[PDB]
């Protein structure tokens, strides 16, 4: 996160940190006690699936304060429509090996109904993006969880205002074009969370961009609304052997 | 009332029904109040709420 602030401890309780061999990989979003939403692209270069760890209740990476909860990732589910090394359909559903325990510091973000998301949430200007990603383009990553308020753009507008992947219907733009504020590498898979009438909802997944906080460019986010039904169906399904699962989309 | 306008007055989820009918709903871990629009937590840790902040104002 570029140009944000520290998310006060416990104020981002749905934020997940994904580790591979103890190394920072990506972010994620807790949507219930055993399910995490992330970005497909995060898992391209994964060698040994069995070394993937999800951490909940994380804040300051430099210390252990006992609010942290680590879980093995049992399943990584990616839509059939996702092509490795590209940006479209940038979503993953992760099944934890064991549920996390909900606490003051560990809470799921609401996965909204599609209709609600499309008709209402989509029109809420500002939303929060978070992660332990790069603080600057070509810079060091964050030790403390960072958060940033970003405004959402209609795609027509994003294209108009931008100055190379299309922005597809499975995406949306959010942020600023003045090079001051953005999500960055290391943040991907994390939440784009939207407030409505006292409750927060998952509307986006930190995905990609033309570099980080590049003048004349916006941050691009996976349009979660397109995937609600897909996600819901999967969450009702029995686990399958083997970590990686490609599931048809729609 | 219609869902597309003002969220049908619903706090959370909205369903249009046959006629001049509307039904509001709530996410798991919430229940719908008698006003037919409002949602109240039924659990300790409902989704999309920040405990330390809920407490901060409690
Ligand atoms: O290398 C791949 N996967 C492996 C992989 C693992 C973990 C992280 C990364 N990774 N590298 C760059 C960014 C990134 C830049 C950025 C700027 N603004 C906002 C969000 C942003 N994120 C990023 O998340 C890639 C391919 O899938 C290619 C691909 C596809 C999509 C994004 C990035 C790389
Ligand atoms: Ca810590
Ligand atoms: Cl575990």
């Amino acid at each position: 996160i570029v140009g944000g602030k520290v998310c006060p401890k416990g104020e981002c309780p749905w934020q997940v940190l994904l580790l591979v061999n103890g190394a920072q990989l990506c972010g994620g979003t807790l949507i219930n006690t055993i399910w995490v939403v992330s970005a497909a692209h995060c898992f391209d270069k994964i060698k040994n699936w069995r070394n993937l760890i999800a951490v909940l209740g994380e804040h300051d990476l430099s210390e252990h304060d006992g609010d942290e909860q680590s879980r093995r990732v049992a399943q990584v589910i990616i839509p059939s429509t996702y092509v490795p090394g590209t940006t479209n359909h940038d979503i993953a559903l992760l099944r934890l090996h064991q549920p996390v325990v909900l606490t003051d510091h560990v809470v799921p973000l609401c996965l909204p109904e599609r209709t609600f998301s499309e008709r209402t949430l989509a029109f809420v200007r500002f939303s929060l993006v978070s992660g332990w990603g790069q603080l600057l383009d070509r810079g060091a990553t964050a030790l403390e969880l960072m958060v940033l308020n970003v405004p959402r753009l209609m795609t027509q507008d994003c294209l108009q205002q931008s100055r190379s992947p299309n922005i597809t219907e499975y995406m949306f733009c959010a942020g600023y074009s003045d090079g001051s504020k953005d999500s960055c590498k290391g943040d991907s898979g994390g939440p784009h969370a939207t407030h409505y009438r006292g409750t927060w909802y998952l509307t986006g997944i930190v995905s990609w961009g033309q570099g980080c906080a590049t003048v004349g460019h916006f941050g691009v986010y996976t349009r979660v609304s397109q995937y609600i039904e897909w996600l819901q169906k999967l969450m009702r399904s029995e686990p399958r052997p083997g970590v990686l699962l490609r599931a048809p989309f729609p | 009332l219609i869902c597309v306008n003002e969220n049908g007055g619903c706090e959370q989820y909205c369903s249009d029904h046959t006629g001049t009918k509307r039904s509001c709903r709530c996410h798991e871990g919430y229940s719908l109040l008698a006003d037919g629009v409002s949602c109240t937590p039924t659990v300790e840790y409902p989704c999309g709420k920040i405990p330390i902040l809920e407490k901060r104002n409690a």
